[PDB]
């Protein structure tokens, strides 16, 4: 539910990959693509070589999105309601994916920012991550 | 020597295998079915060369026992049953196995390793090489007109006009042969030409070659 | 992947009885219906728009019946079950592009359908065969996804 | 969400279950044990023997909360309510044990009413299960 | 399983320069304060109440070194996995009561402390090797859960 | 023969192996470690009859160099080069695994495949057997007052007092032999009793057992 200290670790946290839109979000999904080779069922149009235009463009707007949710987290339904019906209701991603990415940013700020990553942290992004997934698989069931 | 039967099928010579054993008739498993097993029955019945073996069903289910599985025939036994096989009524299968065959009704060569089946006459249809006793069609992944002209030669058709995909001329039935073929052109027979092994493949019936020849 | 010989008992036995062509368009229809976003693999098939025209459509009830034979396969050959989806692994991978997570999703609801025909025959311990033949035939499909 | 049409699918198939509450409750138990062996580690202080009294007095309670949820379903977070702390935050189950005991209470209802069990009604029990699923899954996600 | 020399050469590679007495020390904590339920079945460990007193509690420490230890086993023999945890994997069902789905979760997050503290040595490719041996080992644990 | 010392221990007759070669000294990892390569560490060193060989780095880490890995001596090697092993250098090991040993120094406690540690004298601690050339904790599983009586009367012990469980005198450290051992009470040895097959167990060194006798 997103206690008062979630909220200033997750925060805190995004004040160091806010200018790394575009460099963060093509290293999570290459790294979604590559330990989870399942997850490029979903991306049969796209050139998932490494490097690629269509990674490192759509990879920048996976953490803007992110990023926008970071700064209204009082309400994160409302400000992905969005792409809410782009993933669950237009292309319906199997939630057990979003697990898998969440998985993958976590990995990213860790090489990047390890410091920062202290399990506080960890625990709060967990919390954060685990509530974006569940806004882009909630009208289901 | 046991007596054999075809039964709904558009004639005598055709249609799903039924052997009489203990008075009952009873069908034949799919396993191990292949042509070797059809010219039994078609010579058993006087009704020619055993064009086809159609697996699982495609003159519907039997019921009652099945007698027969795993068939071994050699290809020239005179019946059925001095076929090596498991013993009567001892097999796992269901009716939804059960084999079929389709015979020509007289007596002409066989008819080769390669065929056009489903267009409108021998020198269109979809692809369907022979290979192991059984018919299996060919996948259109790298199908083009270079393939299209090994089978239209092969088969004394003149030249290849069209090499359509996307089963053109309706989907196959049982195997699926050959994958990603890349002939030349001036190959000989479609064994000739680079593909996969036998068998391996990524594709469906809903993907089978086809080629269109002089006709 | 070890069998025992009352799990294959359980399988062997269940196969033989199966009324293949009824359990799986009952089966694939389930699919369709249960989990809707899944007709979007299917828009070929014509006529989707309500549960009773999913089960009385002809291209369900044949592809519903393809599904559970090449569980048959599997049946038949059980200590080969990964090489015997091995082609049909990759063609749902790189030709229909399936999320293998759905494979757990058709599998389940063909235990329900079996265990709605097969009244006081479909034990506990026999759901347990299938469910682990189930459960082992899908792996096998997600086997080769590059 | 369960539209009016779900709602009798999913009252109507709880008349046919009404009688037999215990009956279906320790089956269902019996299932999930014996095809998902790993459910028996949250009852390790259980007899989980064939026909126990421990199973059958258990089995009658999980089947009669769901009796009470099909009644209220316009209102199942609370009418459950004393059962979510129980389930999400003193025993913790894992959630995907609750989509396993849904389907095997689906294969007890469907063994036991297979002409009830239409694929109308098996779509409407599969969004309740999974309401009755989220709603002990609560207090976390 | 099937493992690729370059899968191998990713998880010797690794091993080799893991600082296991650390990493398995803060894998086993952050299990405990990512997800907190986990510190019932931890409960004689003593102090468990705040992530501070996680990390600095000693009995956390040592065991969560055992952990990552025996990680060990299965990368000095990596094709025969599931023999290395058949002890193991009776003693979290019928000994300790160990929903085998929370294997994952301290799975997952060895990732996450591994690729802390290596970086960008640690490349989606090395991650990709790892994530299959930690998903393995899993599988390995819960291979017999009567 | 490559040199071998004793670091990081109370004394000089137990600590880490670590070994020489090239100038550079390094450790040993514990692949294969057990009390054959210990008798012969013991024996270069003049340090005695190799009480024990723990692994998993029990006098702390080593770093730099891990020479050797997959020691397979027959336990009577002039040094420890002399064994079969993996070529120096390669290994695919790690720190935390760097195996060491305990020697006699002069006082002699071999005798025999079983003896209690960690107690205030021979007659009390738990219980540990002699089994592939590995001493190894019995798991409380199954264990009472007949099983500690076998323990009591193959060490001379008078007869048995408690059995206490939970690792009552300290917990072991690397492998539990015996599990559910079933002893009638009258047995000679330990190995003698009606148990599991050896190393198959489903515990953890907080359940190894232990034995007190009079006294
Ligand atoms: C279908 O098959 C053709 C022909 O393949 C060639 O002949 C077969 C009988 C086999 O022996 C093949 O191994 C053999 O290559 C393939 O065309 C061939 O492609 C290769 C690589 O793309 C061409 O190599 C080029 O060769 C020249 C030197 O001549 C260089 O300039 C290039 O750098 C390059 O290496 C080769 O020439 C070409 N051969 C022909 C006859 O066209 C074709 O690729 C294949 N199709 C598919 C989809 O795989
Ligand atoms: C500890 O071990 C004893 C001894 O086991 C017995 O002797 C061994 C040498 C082997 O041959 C074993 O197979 C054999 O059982 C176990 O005690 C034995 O338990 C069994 C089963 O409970 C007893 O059988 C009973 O026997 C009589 C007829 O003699 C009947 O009235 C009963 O219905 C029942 O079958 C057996 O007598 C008993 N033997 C002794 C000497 O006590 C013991 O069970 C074992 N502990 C555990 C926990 O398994
Ligand atoms: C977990 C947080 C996620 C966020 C914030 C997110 C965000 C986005 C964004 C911004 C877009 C592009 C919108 C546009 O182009 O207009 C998108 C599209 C898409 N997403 Fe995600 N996504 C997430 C997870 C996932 C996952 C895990 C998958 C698959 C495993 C996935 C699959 C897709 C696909 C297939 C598209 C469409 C591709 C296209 O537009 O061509 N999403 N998502
Ligand atoms: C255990 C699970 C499954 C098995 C055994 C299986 C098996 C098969 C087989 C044998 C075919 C080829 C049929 C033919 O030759 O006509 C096929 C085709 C196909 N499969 Fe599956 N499948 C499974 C799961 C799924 C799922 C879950 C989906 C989608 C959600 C799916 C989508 C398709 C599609 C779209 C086709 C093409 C059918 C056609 O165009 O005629 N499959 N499958
Ligand atoms: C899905 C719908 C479920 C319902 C309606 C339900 C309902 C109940 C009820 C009524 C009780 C007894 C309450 C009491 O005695 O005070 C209970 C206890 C319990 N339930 Fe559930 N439950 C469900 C799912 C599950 C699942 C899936 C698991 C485990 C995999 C589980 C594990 C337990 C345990 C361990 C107890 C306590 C055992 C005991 O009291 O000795 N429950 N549940
Ligand atoms: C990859 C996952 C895991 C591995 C490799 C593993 C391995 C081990 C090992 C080797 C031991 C024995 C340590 C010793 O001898 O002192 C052990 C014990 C134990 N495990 Fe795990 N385990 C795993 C997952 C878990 C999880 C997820 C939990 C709980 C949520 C857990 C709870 C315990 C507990 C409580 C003990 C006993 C600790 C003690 O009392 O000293 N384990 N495990
Ligand atoms: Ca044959
Ligand atoms: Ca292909
Ligand atoms: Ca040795
Ligand atoms: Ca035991």
């Amino acid at each position: 539910v997103l206690s008062a200290a979630d909220k200033n670790n997750v925060k805190g946290i995004f004040t160091k990959i806010a200018g790394h839109a575009e460099e963060y979000g093509a290293e999570t999904l290459e790294r979604m693509f590559t330990t989870y080779p399942p997850t490029k069922t979903y991306f049969p149009h796209f050139d998932l070589s490494h490097g690629s235009a269509q990674i490192k463009g759509h990879g920048k707007k996976v953490v803007a999105a992110l990023i926008e949710a970071a700064n209204h987290i009082d309400d994160i339904a409302g400000t992905l309601s969005k792409l809410s019906d782009l993933h669950a209701h237009k292309l319906r991603v199997d939630p057990v994916n979003f697990k898998l990415l969440g998985q993958c940013f976590l990995v990213v700020v860790a090489i990047h920012h390890p410091a920062a990553l202290t399990p506080e942290v960890h625990a709060s992004l967990d919390k954060f991550l685990c509530a974006v997934g569940t806004v882009l698989t909630a009208k289901y069931r | 020597t046991a007596e054999v039967r075809l039964v709904d099928g558009p004639n005598r010579c055709s249609g799903r295998v039924e052997v009489l054993h203990n008075d009952v008739w009873g069908t034949v498993c799919d396993e191990g079915w292949d042509l070797r097993e059809a010219r039994v029955v078609c010579r058993q019945l006087g009704c020619g060369t055993a064009l086809s073996s159609p697996k699982k069903s495609k003159y519907g289910e039997g019921k009652g026992q099945i007698w027969l599985s795993d068939l071994d025939c050699k290809g020239t036994e005179g019946s059925l049953s001095n076929c090596k096989s498991k013993p009567w009524g001892e097999n796992i299968c269901n009716h939804v196995e059960d084999a079929s065959v389709e015979c020509s009704g007289t007596e002409i060569p066989e008819p080769g390793p390669l065929r056009l089946v489903g267009g409108p006459n021998r020198c269109a249809g979809r692809v369907e090489v022979l290979h192991e006793e059984q018919w299996g069609s060919v996948c259109h992944d790298e199908w083009d007109i270079n393939d299209a002209q090994v089978v239209c030669k092969q088969l004394g058709c003149g030249d290849a006009v069209l090499a359509p995909i996307a089963a053109k001329f309706g989907r196959g039935t049982d195997t699926i042969w050959l994958d990603d073929v890349n002939c030349t052109g001036s190959e000989a027979s479609l064994s000739e030409c680079q593909a996969r092994p036998w068998g391996d493949h990524n594709c469906y019936h809903g993907e089978d070659a086809s080629a269109i020849c002089s006709d | 992947v070890h069998w025992t010989a009352e799990e294959k008992q359980l399988i062997t036995g269940l196969w033989g009885k199966v009324n293949v062509a009824e359990c799986g368009a009952e089966a694939l229809a389930r699919l369709l219906i249960v989990y809707p976003w899944t007709q979007r693999f299917f828009a070929s098939f014509g006529n989707l728009s309500s549960p009773t025209a999913i089960l009385g459509n002809p291209m369900v009830r044949a592809h519903g019946k393809k599904v559970l034979t090449s569980f048959g396969d599997a049946v038949k050959n059980l200590d080969n079950i990964k090489n015997t989806f091995s082609q049909l692994s990759e063609l749902h991978c790189d030709k229909l592009h399936v999320d293998p997570e759905n494979f757990r999703l058709l599998g389940d609801i063909l235990i329900i359908v079996l265990a709605a025909h097969f009244s006081k025959d479909f034990t506990p311990e026999c759901q347990a065969a299938w469910q682990k033949l189930v459960r082992v035939v899908a792996h096998a499909l997600a086997r080769k996804y590059h």
